[PDB]
RNA sequence: GAGU
């Protein structure tokens, strides 16, 4: 019936036409598909989507960046994310998004201002989080401390 | 005004949009008879035997 | 409209509701972009009232995934209607057909590895003629609280505003309906009472030579999200029962 | 050096020391304000670095060399 | 403000600066891996395509995430440990994880097959140079049979190159190609049909004699010319490329007979219901086999359609059977499904 | 190799190791070249899966 | 995670004897393919055709491989990380080859991080792959991963044989 | 070298908008040369004019509906993209309309300047329901080539316009379609000669001929770059 | 303690064996 | 800062009040009027530290020049406002 | 109008038969436009000399072998196609070789005609392997252009050549190769500019960047007529 | 709801 239909239309039964090249005007080696296939646009627009983050707020107990684009977050370096790093050997650049990537607190600031002296220096300390940990096992009723060096 | 690949039939196994493409042709082939006959204006019998 | 369809696109379009359709058929007494009336027929025309149907269309509005929601009327200055036509298409129909989306030329080959893996290559031809383009109606809320120092003031009296930021205030301090803003851009300004605050020695310095005493006032402004950009097409305004109201509301 | 470090490998060996190396030798560059040997060609301290690697001419043992040279100097004019 | 001054200035940062992209879920370290970034106005990240394999990218709306390494240190970790050029082989067995895959291996595969004399069979060829020329001006086809000179480098015991001329029976289209191709690398490699199997394999055979570097730009020559012709060759889908086999109706209706011989000798009482279940279903598997083999006859070999003396027989450039033989995409499995017999399906129970 | 890790001790060393104590292997080895320098009693064991 | 190349040398002669997997007959893993890139612990003298010895602590290159397959070498000893006498980590030789790299391991790489990973992915990703599209009926990977669970955690199966 | 120059032959000018142009001869593998090079040429460099804005009074917004006007003000902007205006001295020119009554307002509706040129009067801009509905705009038009969006201007145009005014997307481009087939030319000797056959499809005005000239003219503009330097 | 981290931590470990 | 290891022991009760800055006897996190830290509450700031960097509660000692000051008035030391998570 | 031209920016000539040539900024698409169009004539429409046809005594036919020579006689033919000449004066020259002895034969061994000047005269034409054998012959370079093989010629050729001479297929063009580009060019505002990059790989006489600047004069005189 |  399809084909009937192209026949009224003086179209090939094959449904595949000749077509040229734009831009050298030679033609393709054989006959493309071509015809009207009825298409959407989804919601899911670029404009929606692109996100970009260097230092903004930062959370509340655990002091590592917040998560989501409308709350203007960091993208989350999972477990999974830090294990690649492990498998590369990636020390610096592992250490660099656990602490002044993330929670530690003078490094974040100190790495800042090296950053914009062009010193690429890495300044790093202990993630928050940890102290909180520690702390959270304490009120537990476990005492647990460091013992240094 | 579209370019889409083919490599994206054979192992997806969607033969509708195929059909649906060679359809749609036609439909609009049948469009662009229709449109050639009222740019030239024939008359009503003519496009009414179509 | 599709043009490989199947037949349920009339019966979406119809049953959804989002299109305007004709309760009693008759000859349409006066068409209009914001409305239609439609004057019934005699046979289905009730003895009592003066059977005169009249349909106000639903026009730009915000949908809940900031769409935007327009009812467009299908029929022409004095036609005859027949009851139970679409009078008016919704935002994804066209003459009671469920419209989704765009047919268009397509051509199925490899080119360039600019459709690799299900990548699409399309002709500017498409947006030139804007017929994917597609319109965002989104919504800007700037709440004026009452606070444990005082009330938030919607003022255009901010600290450190341009001339040409304030330009498109009105004397309320809200933007004017029409107007084209981008990121930054503030919409409804807005100012709250600050506390004491411990000035670091060198803002002491600083203040003493500048004298420029900082006000007791901050800026809470509501402003464009960065990189959005359109154009202020309504503004609302919701005031207690007893504060005295902005100029603008 | 910039595309592939594999000649830059194969000089120093250890992949983790040949960063350690020329880190060290970029933060001079970047910190001290020490020249460079080969050509920067509109470069940046890294590539440098690793250039100059690939070429022979840094090493973690000649950059202990030129800091005990220099520091030792510093001692001598001190006293 | 965005002044103009500031994008000169971005320009000359991210020079030599290598950003990490990831894709999730990060299943191995290559799901992680770094590049030079090139600013382009528009808002999605373009990723490389011989990489996809690594990320298992495809671009139905695929996101990526991006890092920036800060640190001198870090920097050099990018740009040693993590860069996509440094890190080609999996970890896991030791194979080259980025192979030309889809429209790539298809446009290979198109220049490097043959076809039945075409445009200038056997013509005579000074250089691949001279094949580029005829080709493009229109004398010869990418699959006319040919002889052409072409002078290939074997590398000796030591790091010096031995070369040999040599003249060649081959296409057009792998003359063409052996330009891509090394100076290192033998002739007889590029000389067969080429299909994704013999590429990762000229791939391997790169790396091991050659090195990084060279497999590295062999490697991004090889996509750009694969797809290139891809195009060229106007290679799409429709549906008379399906092609059924006459004897659909008659196999399938002598199945149907026979079903009902095992039917009817149920009814009898004889032939319990499970020895029934199963003679049913061993009748349907093998029609089902059968079936695909007419398929496969008909369409593998349907170009009986040949020259130069009379008829002769030939490998069918169908393009669905050309995707499925090249190992772009499909396979014999998917075909038997559109052109032949769906078959048996099996319950959410497992049984069929 | 990981699941080789440890290894329960079934007669005492010249250490506190003593019958039924699991031990990592590469403790219990180290500690076998210190006995074979100094003699005493030798820690015999048996590795254990896990 | 802890496992790291921590030395160069165990200097251990320990390692295990891999043949040519030729389950039922077919040559399922050719030797070459499942010994290339290991260190070789202990030669193996056969007088023979090409006149191997290939000393002990050779990481098999591709040339050794290919002269093995001349000599038709019947089972080799080969160096491993199970066997290794490095405390604390496993030794570059009894690892042998980088297989991401192409050559002899680097001290100091994270080597069970890679070995997990590498072995986990693949499950992982078939698991979506033969599932998204697995679809028509000519088992997979969820009847096979947990027999593989089963086994990488020593559990004792339901009627054992006796030894 | 043998040398041998096209001489344009036949301009059947089957419609305003539709024109084919015969040109022969051409030496052999020229007809494809030439007729692609001039083809991509026709499709973007073409110069022409559009509705770069519109005023309509009674109207702050695109998005606003006006009483006894059927179609809504985007509607109305839609088909002034379509309109096909001539400009003859000038390249920026305010056109005004007002009109009234129960009428489809079309483009002969508009006051035509002394120089510009209405090219399809019978082109629908709004329909007006309402009797006493009274529609009053101005629409500016400027020469330009291309596609040039609102989006493209209010980017770069950080000079602020009045509200009320209304930017337009400008399709300045008047080539809608073209083609070219190659024939063989016969010549008692040169029967390898091709005849190029250039199917043209413009809207309004761009007058066949003249837009080929110009086509050539930009062609050779670039072929200066490759003679005269090197 | 792995990759590049091995150089600084067994500098730290022979701090740690040197008291 | 940096310390070579970490140890795990059951806490005493004598080691509990050793981390204790303060006995928490009220169930009061704070004034419902003047929303600041109520006595001996869960929230006190006499017992956890000041709200605000380097000043006491009622406001008496402010900045830095009274640094380790402890009002007499509040009961309040007047440090960095960072206190409140360690203490 | 706003006509944007491009400027020639880098000639790279890697060798004096091969060169590439970077070309910016230009307009968006007219980096194919141009890229194509100058890439047809380059080809097809180079004028140039090559063998048309040859006589070698005792040879009968192409596919026969020559004792003492190790090239059979196709091998020679490809040399010949490949042989790089050019004729100043007259359009058509018939070149005499007569070698002998133990040598491989180069392009410098065939008497050079006062106006006809070999360009890569160490190119290789056949080995003589047996020192008493000695080979002549006689080939005849016409001026054409493009490419025209011997299959063109046979069929519209109803006039009878006697046997013995044998017809090559002429590769007139010079254009041994090419092949263009398209890059993105960056401007402060323009990043739609595009750069376009023209290698080109061409024998004998006929300079890469000579032959370029010929190319563009072809097109442009056929705009001749239709600027006016 | 998005890609596995
Ligand atoms: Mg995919
Ligand atoms: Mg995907
Ligand atoms: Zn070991
Ligand atoms: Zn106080």
């Amino acid at each position: 019936e399809i084909k009937e239909l192209l026949k009224l239309g003086d179209l090939p039964t094959s449904g595949q036409i000749r077509l040229y090249d734009g831009r050298t005007g030679e033609q393709f080696e054989r006959p493309v598909t071509v015809g009207y296939m009825y298409m959407l646009k989804l919601n899911h627009l670029v404009d929606d989507k692109m996100h970009a983050r260097s230092t903004g707020s930062y959370s509340l107990v655990t002091q590592q960046p917040l998560g989501g684009k409308a709350q203007f977050g960091g993208q989350r370096f999972g477990e999974m994310e830090v294990w690649a790093l492990e498998a590369y050997g990636a020390a610096y650049t592992l250490q660099e998004m656990l602490t002044v990537k993330s929670d530690d607190v003078n490094g974040r600031t100190k790495m800042y201002k090296n950053i914009v002296d062009g010193n690429h220096q890495m300044e790093p300390g202990m993630p928050e989080s940890f102290n909180v940990l520690l702390k959270e096992i304490r009120s537990l009723g476990i005492n647990i401390e460091l013992e240094d060096e | 005004d579209i370019v889409l690949n083919p490599l994206g039939v054979p192992s997806r196994m969607n033969i509708g949009q195929i059909l649906e493409t060679h359809l749609g042709m036609a439909a609009k082939g049948i469009g662009d008879k229709i449109n050639a006959m009222l740019k030239q204006q024939q008359e009503v019998a003519k496009l009414r035997e179509f | 409209k599709p043009l490989v369809g199947t037949g349920m696109e009339r019966a979406v379009a119809v049953d959804s509701g989002v299109t305007a359709v004709a309760k009693r058929g008759g000859v349409v007494q006066y068409v209009d972009a914001s409305r239609i009336v439609i004057k019934v027929n005699e046979d289905e025309m009730y003895p009592g009232e003066a059977g005169i149907d009249i349909y106000n269309l639903t026009k730009y509005t915000r949908s809940n995934q900031n769409t935007c929601i327009n009812q467009m009327p299908c029929v022409s200055l004095g036609e005859p209607v027949e009851r139970g036509d679409v009078l008016a298409d919704g935002p994804s129909t066209d003459l009671g057909e469920l419209a989704l989306g765009q047919n268009m030329r397509v051509a199925f080959m490899p080119w360039n590895g600019y459709n690799f893996e299900d990548s699409i290559l399309v002709s500017e031809r498409v947006v030139q003629e804007d017929r994917f383009t597609t319109i965002h109606i989104q919504e800007l809320a700037c709440v004026s609280r009452d606070t444990k120092l005082g009330p938030e003031e919607i003022t255009a009296d901010i600290p450190n505003v341009g001339e040409a930021a304030l330009s498109k205030l009105d004397e309320s301090g809200i933007v004017y309906i029409g107007a084209e803003v981008t990121g930054g851009d503030i919409l409804v300004g807005k100012v709250t009472p600050k506390g004491e605050t411990q000035l670091t020695p060198e803002e002491k310095l600083l203040r003493a030579i500048f004298g420029e005493k900082a006000s007791d006032v901050k800026d809470s402004s509501l402003r464009v999200p960065n990189g959005v950009s359109g154009t202020v097409i309504d503004v609302q305004v919701f005031t207690r029962d007893g504060v005295e109201k902005d100029k603008r509301a | 050096a910039r595309v592939t470090v594999q000649d830059a490998v194969e000089k120093i060996g250890n992949r983790f020391d040949l960063v350690l190396v020329a880190a060290r030798r970029a933060r001079q560059m970047q910190v001290g304000g020490k020249d460079p040997l080969v050509p920067e060609e509109n470069d940046k301290t890294t590539v440098i670095a690793l250039r100059e690697i690939e070429e022979g001419l840094i090493n973690n043992q000649i950059l202990d060399v030129r800091e005990r040279q220099e520091q030792q100097e510093q001692e001598a004019a001190e006293l | 403000r965005e002044e103009a001054v500031v994008w000169d200035i971005l320009d000359e940062v991210i020079r030599e600066h290598p950003v990490l992209l990831n894709r999730a879920p990060t299943l191995h370290r290559l799901g992680i891996q770094a590049f030079e970034p090139v600013l382009i106005e528009g808002k999605a990240i373009q990723l490389h395509p011989l990489v996809c394999a690594a990320y298992n990218a495809d671009f139905d709306g695929d996101q990526m995430a991006v890092h920036v390494p800060l640190t001198l240190e870090a920097q050099l970790e990018a740009r040693a440990l993590m860069m996509s050029t440094n890190n080609i082989l999996s970890p896991a067995n030791g194979e080259p994880i980025i192979v030309p895959s889809q429209d790539v291996v298809l446009g290979l595969y198109y220049m490097t097959r043959d076809c039945v004399n075409a445009k200038g069979e056997g013509m005579v060829l000074t250089g691949p140079k001279e094949a580029e020329r005829l080709y493009r001006s229109g004398l010869a086809s990418l699959h006319a049979r040919v002889k052409v000179r072409i002078t290939e480098y074997e590398k000796d015991a030591n790091g010096e190159l031995v070369a040999k001329t040599s003249l060649k029976d081959t296409t057009v289209g792998r003359a063409i190609l052996w330009m891509i191709v090394p100076k290192g690398l033998p002739y007889s490699i590029v000389n067969q049909a080429l299909g994704k199997k013999a590429i990762s394999k000229m791939l391997n055979t790169c790396y091991r004699i050659l090195g990084l570097k060279p497999t590295v730009i062999f490697a991004d020559q090889i996509m750009y010319t694969g797809f290139a012709y891809a195009a060229r060759s106007g290679a799409s889908v429709g549906i008379d490329d399906m092609v059924i086999p006459e004897k659909k109706h008659e196999i399938i209706s002598e199945a149907e007979a026979e079903v009902a011989e095992i039917q009817e000798q149920f009814q009898s009482g004889l032939v319990t219901a499970g020895e029934r279940y199963n003679k049913v279903i061993d009748i349907w598997a093998a029609a089902n086999d059968r079936v695909s083999k007419a398929m496969m006859d008909n369409l593998q070999t349907e170009t009986v359609i040949n020259r130069d003396g009379q008829e002769e027989k030939q490998v069918s450039f169908n393009s669905i059977y050309m995707m499925a033989d090249s190992g772009a995409r499909g396979s014999a499995a998917q075909i038997r499904q559109l052109a032949g017999m769906r078959g048996l399906m099996a319950k959410p129970d497992g049984s069929i | 190799r990981q699941m080789l890790r440890k290894a329960t001790i079934v007669n005492a060393g010249s250490s506190d190791f003593l019958e039924g104590e699991q031990v990592e292997y590469s403790r219990v080895k180290i500690a076998n070249r210190e006995l074979e320098a100094n003699g005493k009693v030798g820690a015999t064991y048996s590795r254990d899966l896990l | 995670q802890d496992l790291v190349v921590t030395e160069d040398d165990c200097g251990t002669h320990e390692g295990i004897m891999m043949t040519p997997v030729i389950e039922g007959g077919d040559v399922k893993e050719p030797l070459r393919d499942r010994v290339l890139g290991r260190v070789t612990a202990e030669d193996v003298l056969k007088p023979g055709t090409a006149d191997i010895l290939v000393p002990r602590n050779t990481l098999l290159h591709e040339q050794w491989c290919d002269l093995l397959e001349e000599n038709s070498v019947d089972a080799v000893k080969v160096r491993s990380v199970v066997s290794c006498d490095t405390d604390f980590g496993v030794c570059a030789h009894c690892y042998g080859r980088d297989l991401a790299r192409g050559h002899i391991i680097n001290k100091g790489e994270a080597i069970g991080v890679i070995a997990a990973q590498s072995i986990g992915e693949p499950g992982t990703q078939l698991t979506m792959r033969t599932f998204h599209i697995g679809g028509a009926a000519s088992k997979d990977i969820t009847g096979g991963l947990p027999r593989v669970a089963d086994l990488f955690e020593a559990r004792r199966p339901k009627e054992p044989a006796i030894l | 070298t043998e040398f041998l120059k096209p001489r344009l032959v036949d301009i059947e000018q089957v419609s305003s908008t539709h024109a084919k142009v015969t040109l022969e001869p051409l030496e052999r593998g020229f007809g494809h040369t030439l007729g692609n090079a001039l083809r991509r040429i026709l499709l973007s460099s073409m110069p022409g004019c559009a509705v770069t804005e519109v005023e309509i009074d009674g109207v702050l917004h695109e998005y606003s509906t006006k009483e006894g006007v059927q179609e809504d003000i985007l509607e109305i902007l839609l088909n002034l993209k379509g309109l096909a205006v001539r400009v003859q001295g000038k390249d920026e020119v305010i056109l005004t309309l007002n009109k009234s009554g129960i009428g489809p307002v079309t483009a002969a509706d508009i006051t035509h300047d002394g120089d510009v040129e209405i090219v399809k009067p019978q082109h629908v801009i709004c329909h007006l329901t309402d009797e006493n509905a009274s529609i009053s705009m101005r629409i500016k038009v400027q020469r330009g080539r291309g596609y040039v969006p609102a989006s493209t201007r209010i980017h770069s145009e950080e000079d602020e316009r009045p509200i009320g005014r209304l930017l337009v997307d400008a399709c300045y481009s008047p080539v809608e379609r073209i083609a070219y087939n190659v024939e063989a030319a016969r010549v008692e000797q040169r029967t390898d000669l091709d005849k190029l056959v250039i199917e043209m499809e413009t809207n309004g005005t761009i007058d066949p001929e003249e837009a080929i000239r110009r086509a050539a003219t930009i062609l050779a503009e670039q072929l200066e770059a490759f003679v005269d330097l090197r | 303690p792995a990759g590049t981290g091995y150089a600084y931590h067994q500098d730290r470990m022979r701090r740690r064996a040197a008291g | 800062e940096e310390f070579d290891a970490i140890k795990i022991a059951l806490a005493s009760p004598d080691m509990i009040r050793s981390w204790s800055f303060g006995e928490v006897k009220k169930p009061e996190t704070i004034n419902y009027r003047t929303f600041k830290p109520e006595r001996d509450g869960l929230f006190c700031a006499r017992i956890f530290g000041p709200v605000k960097d380097y000043e006491c509660l009622c406001g008496k000692y402010k900045r830095l020049k009274h640094r380790g000051v402890i009002c007499e008035k509040c009961g309040v030391e007047v440090t960095q406002t960072k206190v409140r998570r360690e203490r």
